[PDB]
């Protein structure tokens, strides 16, 4: 767990999540999916503590799906991450917090719009155009500062996240083996396969 | 011990019935009418009061209709006391879920929630359950305008127009007979009294005996409105309707 | 801040033979650097042809081995009279002792008798319940000094053949009680000597089909 | 979590041919004050048992309590109280030593060391030793704090093993146990003058002697003794 | 009659029926006998089968090695109060490192039958025990009942037609008491003792059952082939 | 410990040491650090001796209730998920566990997942668990294609954790080595590090380190 | 009404008796001991053709050396072998052994008296409990909801029992093998049954120290029934 | 809390609070299962005294527990709610232990236990309802038909029916129903369904529900018109 991105425009939203798993000195895994999907349009990354990360995306997971069968209807992308919000929020003041980090891209159905929500561990939500957590964003940040326009296609942010991490992999000091990226719009999800 | 002294207020009778349930169900028949038509722009809550005396305060009084949120309302038909019970319930789940997920509470959810509490003292702890019936009237994004009600054994249905309490054999008729799909709030309004006014008990229907509420999209632009009728503008509106 | 754990001292030994099985430990006991007891047994018959020794914290020792001889009584209670084997005794005590993992009993537990078709066993444990069936095994104080030498003359390590050019090591073969009773009293004597927690007596308990037999020898009691 | 306030030093006891003798001081100590002087820390249990208790002197009459409540459960529906169904030594000790370790075992010690000294109805020597942790230990001399290690060394040269139990008569077992309290009060800094002493004879039965003193003390030689080195006056 | 509903009513007489029906099941029971000399205590007990092709109902229950009982009634009951007894004979024996006295063991037993005779909810046991045993005032026999009372016996039987062997044992009282160091002899008298509570059946090699305690001797029972010396 | 476990072409390898430390003390030298769970199950133990015997053999029971209940044999990735969410609950409570469930079924195929005590579940193709995981990680990979024969498999599991023993100081004792095919386990014997390091240097002309 | 615990004036629970009459409306299930193994044999009794009959489970593994077959209101029985499969791993777990066939009854048994006002009511339905261990060989048991156990050489359980029962008294004899047992519980079964015995609406089972505890297949009961209707018409 | 035993046994041997639930069941509307070649078919009967009705919102028969699963039923209607929603519950928590989805007998089975639970339980009656629950297991084409009663007993069924008129529908299915040969299509097999309904219901308008479930979790309800359309085929068939 370490790089885990955002960003969204015009039509849809754009998560990359890096696959390296490391324990001491040694990479385990340079393959690992740090994403699940809570419904056809919503889909949330996570990072942080070992363990809590995985137990956390798949608990909030059960609970979105539980949601969709009873109502037979998906819920929100709004209403979602104000759910998670709360799990978090109620977390903090637990015995053993969740030590986790999300990210949560959707798109809105009735509203015809893409949405990204920032989560921190804390419960703190926001809101915004691209997004990031951990050191990824002292340097993201300041580059989409520069590069993003609102008005922006799906190939124009795959391009723009191509310069982020480029410049992740240039100066970050650990190697994060590269990203798994994907889509989120009106047709749903899908993956990246060729970063 | 106690078993001597125990009701058995959860068990089924021979033939299968809940004895409790219809019992209860026997108390509301006794109460007095309340009417719920859903048109293609808005909702009527109509309600009879239990025989007013002329001392009673009448414009600074509450019995059949409740306020649950913004979007939703009651009308009650039944015991009072074991009413406001539940509707205080109504009241916090509603904003449980506004909490929870920054959205008002779809109708269903509340109504499904609200019969499952009733379910509860039908199945299992040994208590009498509550003589209530609810009809409620409401709005979300998902399905619009929405009548349910419910009743002592914790089930729910919805409907098109809808009657509870005293007389709803007679009520329901009408109901059947004068409803179309294509009508408006204003002629909702008229069938409601109108109905009310022949399957009443009372001599004639006058301002000081009835409740009244409407729910409407009549705001500005895209949003609903609860209106519970005063006391005058009750008087005005049966005047207009040539009922008095 | 009160401290809840102590030592006693003292050490344990176990061998295993092909009909027999020996559990041998010192008689000392000590706090620091006194002398508690010159004379305080530490290896226990605890019933069905099985001796058990639980050596460290004496406190948490002796809870140990008598929750165990009340699990046997229980066992015969609970199953028609049936005898424990040595083997389901081990996984018993495992649970006894994983039982108080996030508060330890703070001891080197070993056990021995007879295996269900008639050959020596010994097992042997840590503090929080891990076990291993053994030939061999010291445990206790000078558990470091004796269990070398035991590897050494039991198990024959580091012995190949003379002349074969170091390629065929020395063959394994099980040892006579008389010749294993010589193992423990000199490897008792040596660890006496160099281990100030070590001394007064050894009281060693054979098992055999038979039944449960005692000797008793003095060591250097300084 | 426990610090012991007001404490009680040394108890020290041995075995001899037809029973046992233990003694300890009569003092109350609050730190280097010697602030209690009437303090009995030997409490009889019935006519054929004495526990000795050293340490803390609160958790010390908590447990005489629980021992005079020991004796009136016993006489509870039982007409051999006093005769085949009486308090055995080895019944009181087992009881303490089960409250000792479960008090540890909660974080929670009563900060003590205890000695139970007595004779069983067959006739056999009981002696036995359990302190604060729960660890319990028997032994021909048995003794607590400093008597562990100035008391036992004196007491082992009259009884150094089994077989020298039946060698030892009672006037020779008694003596060694009253110089061993006199070197005490020589050497320990929280010891006092006064202090009680009993035996327990498989004959004869309990005998327990109050208000004895050390006695008989070499002194005299400290008035040649001067300065510390070089001095000559 | 309408004072028979629960064990918490009295009846107008100040009688419980619930705890007479309780003893009722006893007398439905197989018969079982207790006896002792001043050295040792011995348990005989006549096994019951459902039919040929079934097996016997094992009666007797060891608590200790100086301690057992034997059955009639509710059997289920007796492994209820006899794993009470277990427990108690074993807490003596972990905190005091002492023997549970046989006179204690009854008290104890009396003490937990009359809790389920007072309160609401609750049912009497249903069972009747013969508790034998040695301990350091020598060999004793106590006869318990569901109702709570317990008593001291030289010898007794309980179950169905036990009045046979009660009478016979209330005869042979002064020639059974001075067995003493003699187990084989005790037990024949015993086995005597049990066969005047015979109808139409006599005693099998797998239809007796017997127990012995005393001075050098621990608790054991016997069965099978075992008990075929005493036919 | 070292333990390490691979798929490959064949099915899978799995190879653990034997020895067990207390600190520089050599406690053991003959310890089994695999489990067999059933005839289709293996697990690895790496870490606290006690807490990783005590639970895998606690794991064997829940899937034998789950075969019960379920007449079926239980899936290899809900395997994992029992231990996983097992030391989950324990998380923060000093549990010490590095552990690999490895086993065939018909649904999944051949697969390995990682689990270890602060809550970590992976699946994946190859894992080394232990104080010595990077020595044997070191000669695997470099040696490592899919299209090993059962013979080549066996032989680099057994190599790399020769190779972990001879260096990491916690490791050593003997090789123990299993092969897991579509019809289950099949051991492949224990292997002393006393006689197979010499057979290994002389026959390969490895470990030109050491004074021959 | 009356209290659940209550005694009767003959000095018998009343609920525990009436649980009993519940047993005797239930399908037959019969079972034999041999020195080659032990046989469990039950009617599946489908209520309607409809249903499918090999979704009917009434005879069930506790663990490979113990079986058990069930009469009466079935639904009852889940719990009861929820309880002896844990009571089976769970000392299997803590003593590294199989568990004694008598000791897992005893542990069902427990279950049974622990009603009152615990669960509400006592179980309806009887357990046949049949496995092996090293002491006491092939064994087995009969459960009752009043917690008392019988150990059986042949026991039939259910509606037909009393004249099963007084069948099995005459056929059993204590050099019965195995094949001459499993024809013995198919003859048995056909004698009490309403319908007509087939593969299909009965079921056999056995129990033995070498292959462990099996239910038959329609297939192979298909032919034991076959060479069961020859050898009656052979003499 | 409250304990009284409610269900319990009578001097004949029967609970009479679990027969007397069985009688709730009798009471409910009509509902019925079969299962084809390659498909399951879940028919309800809707009673027509209740016009004025809003169908859109009003809770429907059939129940889906998770998108390859379903749960149809006769008796109290709330009760029902209970049952779903603990059925629900167990199926997310299947997938998130066992990294699977639920059986159909898996799900069936839970279902069973929890009315067996209120049939030994203090305090509480038995749930007047029994259920058809259908479906296919993951990874498999084979169909799956449980049924479920109160007394806590569950099995498959190649058809079932339950409900008030029952007796009848299941008259109709054992002589109509071939084991050799079930409905081959989805049609044949929705056809069944409909004439079996069509022997008790009154009037095929909206009185009749249907919904068919195929395998990888491909489940869709029928409209009126879709329905009408079998009701007005079958009835030119059957003048003859
Ligand atoms: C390699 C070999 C080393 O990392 C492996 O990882 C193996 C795994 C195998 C054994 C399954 N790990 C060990 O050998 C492991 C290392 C270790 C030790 C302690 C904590 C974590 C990891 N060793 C043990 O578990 C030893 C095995 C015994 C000696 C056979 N056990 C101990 O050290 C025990 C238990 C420690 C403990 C853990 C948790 C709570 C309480 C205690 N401790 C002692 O025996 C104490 N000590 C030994 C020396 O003699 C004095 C007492």
């Amino acid at each position: 767990m370490d790089i885990i991105l955002g960003i969204r425009v015009q039509d849809s939203v754009i998560l990359a999540s890096s696959k390296a798993v490391t324990r001491g000195i040694s990479v385990l895994k340079d393959s690992d999916d740090k994403t699940r999907q809570l419904s056809p349009h919503t889909l949330m990354s996570f990072a942080g503590e070992a363990g809590d990360t995985v137990q956390f995306a798949e608990y909030i997971q059960a609970n979105i799906q539980l949601y969709s069968i009873r109502e037979d209807y998906e819920l929100s992308p709004q209403a979602v991450s104000s759910f998670v919000r709360q799990e978090l929020a109620k977390s903090i003041r637990s015995r053993r917090p969740y030590q986790v980090n999300v990210l949560i891209g959707g798109y809105d159905k009735k509203k015809n719009k893409p949405e990204l929500y920032q989560i921190d561990y804390l419960g703190t939500k926001v809101e915004l155009p691209y997004g990031a957590h951990g050191y990824s964003g002292f340097y993201t940040f300041s580059l989409l500062d520069h590069h993003y326009r609102p008005d922006m296609t799906t190939e124009e942010g795959l391009d723009l996240l191509k310069l982020c991490v480029q410049e992740l992999e240039k100066r970050m000091p650990m190697d994060f083996k590269g990203v798994i990226v994907k889509i989120v719009d009106k047709d749903g999800i899908r993956q990246v396969d060729d970063f | 011990g106690s078993r001597r002294y125990d009701s058995r207020t959860t068990i089924f009778s021979p033939e299968g019935r809940l004895y409790q349930v219809e019992y209860a169900l026997e108390s509301i028949s006794h109460a007095g009418t309340a009417i719920g038509i859903m048109a293609s722009d808005g909702i009527v809550l109509a309600a009879e009061r239990k025989v007013t005396s002329t001392l009673l305060e009448q414009d600074t009084s509450t019995e059949k209709l409740y306020k649950l949120n913004d979007k939703i309302a009651v009308a009650v038909a039944g015991l009072t006391a074991d009413a406001e019970i539940l509707i205080n319930t109504a009241r916090i789940h509603a904003q449980n879920y506004l909490k929870t997920y920054n959205e008002d509470i779809p109708v269903e959810i509340l109504v499904r929630r609200l019969s499952d509490i009733k379910q509860g003292y039908t199945q299992h702890g040994g208590l009498r359950p509550f003589g209530v019936s609810f009809i409620y009237a409401g709005y979300d994004d998902r399905y619009g305008y929405q009548l349910y009600t419910s009743n002592p054994s914790g089930n729910y249905t919805g409907w098109k127009a809808i009657s509870v309490g005293a007389n709803t054999s007679a009520a329901q008729t009408l109901l059947q007979m004068d409803y179309k799909d294509d009508m408006k709030v204003d002629d909702a309004i008229e069938l409601a009294l109108k109905t009310l006014s022949k399957t009443t008990d009372s001599s004639a229907l006058t301002y000081d005996r009835l409740e009244f509420a409407t729910i409407r999209k009549g705001a500005n632009d895209g949003e609903v409105y609860q209106k519970i009728f005063k006391p005058q503008e009750i008087k005005d509106i049966l005047v207009k309707t040539g009922i008095t | 801040q009160f401290n809840p754990y102590g030592d006693n001292g003292g050490t344990i030994l176990g061998i295993a033979g092909e009909d027999f099985a020996v559990l041998a430990g010192d008689t000392r006991n000590i706090t620091d650097y006194s002398i508690n007891s010159r004379y305080e047994p530490k290896v226990f018959d605890c019933g069905d042809n099985i001796v058990m020794s639980a050596n460290g914290f004496a406190a948490d020792g002796d809870a140990l081995v008598k929750r165990f001889k009340n699990s046997v009584k229980w066992y015969h209670f609970d199953h028609n009279d049936k005898k424990l084997s040595i083997n389901s005794a081990a996984r018993n005590i495992q649970h006894l002792l994983y039982g108080k993992r996030f508060f330890p009993y703070y001891v080197h537990t070993i056990i021995a008798g007879l295996d269900e078709d008639g050959k020596g066993a010994v097992y042997s444990f840590d503090p929080v319940g891990s076990y291993e069936r053994e030939q061999c095994r010291a445990g206790g104080a000078a558990a470091s000094l004796i269990m070398p030498f035991l590897d050494n003359q039991v198990n024959f390590k580091n012995q190949y053949e003379p002349g074969t050019n170091g390629k065929v090591k020395k063959p394994l073969k099980y040892l006579s009680v008389e010749e294993v009773i010589k193992l423990v009293r000199d490897s008792f004597t040596s660890a006496t000597e160099r281990h100030i927690q070590v001394g007064d007596g050894l009281e060693i308990l054979i098992v055999t089909k038979d039944g449960v037999r005692k000797e008793f020898y003095e060591l250097k009691r300084d | 979590t426990q610090q012991p306030i007001v404490t009680g030093t040394s108890v020290i006891s041995m075995k001899y041919d037809n029973g046992v003798i233990i003694a300890a001081d009569n003092l109350g100590s609050y730190g280097s004050l010697l602030r209690f002087n009437g303090v009995e820390r030997l409490i009889p249990v019935g006519d054929n048992t004495v526990v000795g208790i050293s340490g803390d002197i609160s958790d010390m009459q908590h447990i005489e309590r629980l021992l005079k409540d020991l004796v009136t459960e016993n006489a509870y529906d039982n007409p051999l109280a006093d005769a085949e169904e009486a308090l055995e030594p080895s019944y009181i000790f087992e009881y303490l030593a089960t409250v000792m370790y479960q008090r540890r075992s909660k974080m929670n010690p009563l900060w003590n060391a205890i000695i139970v000294a007595g004779v069983q109805s067959n006739g056999d020597q009981f002696l036995r030793y359990v302190n604060l942790l729960g660890v319990t230990y028997s032994s021909p001399t048995l003794a607590t704090g400093f008597g562990a290690h100035m008391a036992n060394p004196l007491l082992r040269k009259v009884v150094d093993r089994e077989s020298d139990i039946p060698k030892t008569t009672v006037q020779v077992a008694e003596e060694a146990i009253v110089n061993a309290m006199r070197v005490l009060y020589y050497r320990d800094a929280r010891s006092s003058r006064n202090f009680s002493l009993a035996i327990i004879d498989k004959n004869t039965g309990l005998t327990f002697k109050k208000n004895l003193q050390v006695e008989n003390m070499k002194w005299d030689f400290a008035k040649d003794i001067k300065g510390y080195g070089t001095q000559k006056i | 009659n309408n004072y028979d509903g629960d064990t918490v009513t009295f009846s107008p007489t100040g009688r419980l029926f619930q705890v007479e029906y309780a003893l009722e099941a006893i007398k439905q029971g197989s018969v079982t006998v207790g006896l002792r000399s001043n050295t040792h205590a011995v348990l005989v007990a006549l096994k019951r089968n459902a039919d040929e092709l079934s097996s016997y109902q094992k009666k007797i229950i060891k608590c200790d090695e100086h301690m057992g009982l034997s059955l009639a009634g509710l059997a289920p009951d007796a492994r209820v109060l006899s794993n009470y007894l277990r427990q108690q004979c074993n807490y003596s024996s972990l905190v005091f490192n002492r023997k549970l006295a046989v006179e204690r063991a009854g008290h104890l037993l009396c003490d937990k039958a009359q809790k389920n005779t007072q309160s609401y909810g609750g049912r009497p046991y249903g069972v009747g025990l013969l508790i034998i045993g040695y301990d350091k005032s020598g060999a004793h026999l106590l006869e318990f009942q569901p109702s709570g009372n317990v008593t001291e016996l030289y010898g007794t039987a309980i179950g169905a037609r036990s009045q046979g062997a009660k009478t016979y044992l209330e005869r042979t009282l002064d020639t059974f008491i001075k067995i003493d160091g003699n187990p084989d002899e005790l037990i024949k008298a015993g086995v005597e003792a049990i066969s005047q509570s015979l109808r139409d059946e006599s005693l099998t090699v797998d239809n007796l059952s017997i127990a012995i305690v005393g001075k050098d001797t621990p608790f054991t029972i016997y069965d099978g082939e075992a008990v075929a010396k005493y036919i | 410990t070292t333990t390490l476990a691979f798929r490959f072409q064949g099915g899978i390898i799995v190879a653990v040491d034997s020895r067990a430390t207390a600190g520089n003390w050599v406690a053991s030298q003959t310890v089994k650090k695999v489990i067999e769970i059933n005839p289709f199950l293996l697990g690895t133990m790496a870490g606290g001796a006690a807490d990783c015997q005590f639970w895998e053999t606690w794991l064997g029971s829940q899937f034998r209730l789950h075969e019960l209940r379920e007449k079926e044999r239980i899936s290899v990735a809900a395997a994992s998920k029992i231990l996983s969410n097992l030391v989950y609950q324990y998380k923060g409570a000093g549990l010490s566990m590095g552990t690999m469930i490895c086993g065939y079924t018909r649904k999944e195929g051949p697969t390995i997942y990682y689990v270890d005590s602060d809550g970590t579940r992976l699946k994946g193709d190859i894992f080394c668990v232990g104080s010595g995981q990077t020595f044997a990680y070191g000669v695997l990979d470099s040696n490592y294609k899919w299209d090993l024969s059962v013979e080549d498999a066996l032989y680099l599991g057994k190599r790399s954790i020769l190779a972990a023993a001879h260096r990491d100081a916690y490791s050593g004792g003997s090789v123990n080595l299993y092969h897991v095919t579509e019809d289950g386990w099949i051991y492949h014997g224990n292997h002393d590090v006393g006689e197979l390091f010499w057979k290994v240097k002389e026959e390969e002309g490895s470990f030109n380190n050491v004074i021959g | 009404d009356r209290g659940v615990s209550t005694f009767s004036p003959e000095g018998r629970l009343f609920q525990v008796e009436y649980s009993l009459e519940a047993i005797k409306l239930g399908s037959t299930a019969i079972g034999i001991a041999t020195k080659e193994g032990v046989v469990l044999g039950v009617e599946k009794r489908a209520t309607s053709p409809l249903l499918e009959s090999d979704s009917i489970e009434k005879i069930v593994e506790i663990d490979r050396h113990i079986g058990c077959a069930m009469s009466g209101l079935t639904a009852d029985a889940r719990s009861m072998i929820e309880h002896a499969r844990t009571a089976a791993v769970t000392h299997n777990l803590y003593y590294d052994e199989d568990i004694n066939v008598e000791s897992l009854t005893q542990s069902v048994c427990d279950l049974a008296l622990r009603f009152g006002e615990l669960m509400s009511r006592p179980f309806g339905v009887a357990l046949l409990i049949a496995g092996h261990d090293a002491d006491d060989g092939y064994q087995l048991f009969h459960a009752e909801p009043s917690g008392t156990f019988y150990r059986y050489n042949a026991k039939a359980i259910g509606s037909g029992s009393e004249g099963a029962q007084a069948e099995l008294l005459n056929e059993w004899h204590s050099s019965l093998t195995l094949k001459e047992a499993e024809l013995l519980v198919l003859k048995i079964l056909k004698q009490v049954m309403e319908e007509k015995l087939d593969e299909n609406n009965a079921q056999l089972s056995c129990i033995t120290k070498q292959d462990g505890f099996k239910i038959y297949d329609n297939e192979k009961t298909a032919e034991l029934i076959k060479e069961l209707k020859e050898k009656e018409a052979a003499e | 809390g409250y304990d009284r035993a409610l269900s319990i046994f009578s001097p004949d041997g029967h609970i009479f609070q679990v027969e007397y639930a069985l009688e709730a069941v009798k009471r409910g509307t009509c509902a019925v299962g079969v299962k084809g070649k390659n498909c399951v078919v879940l028919g309800c009967e809707r009673r027509s005294t209740l016009k004025l009705q809003d169908t859109r919102i009003t809770p429907s028969k059939v129940s889906k527990i998770d998108s390859h699963v379903v749960l149809s039923f006769s008796g109290l209607n709330a009760d029902s709610r209970i049952l779903i929603e603990k059925a629900r519950v167990e199926a997310q928590s299947h997938r998130l232990t066992l990294e699977d989805p639920v059986t159909v007998e898996y799900l069936t089975r839970y279902v069973a236990g929890v009315q067996q639970r209120y049939t030994q339980s203090g305090g509480v009656r038995p749930f007047g309802v029994s259920t058809l629950i259908a479906g296919f297991d993951p990874r498999d084409d084979e169909p799956k038909l449980y049924q479920t009663e109160p007394s806590g007993i569950y099995s498959s069924w190649s058809a079932q029916t339950i409900g008030r008129n029952s007796k009848t529908v299941r008259e109709f299915l054992e002589k109509n129903y071939d084991r050799k040969e079930p409905p081959a299509t989805v049609e044949e097999c929705v056809k069944l369904t409909v004439r079996s309904l069509l022997e008790v219901v009154q009037t095929g308008a909206k009185n009749i529900e249907i919904t068919v479930v195929k395998p990888d979790s491909d489940i869709v309800a029928l409209s009126s018109e879709e329905i009408n359309q079998y009701v007005t085929q079958i009835e030119q068939e059957k003048q003859e």
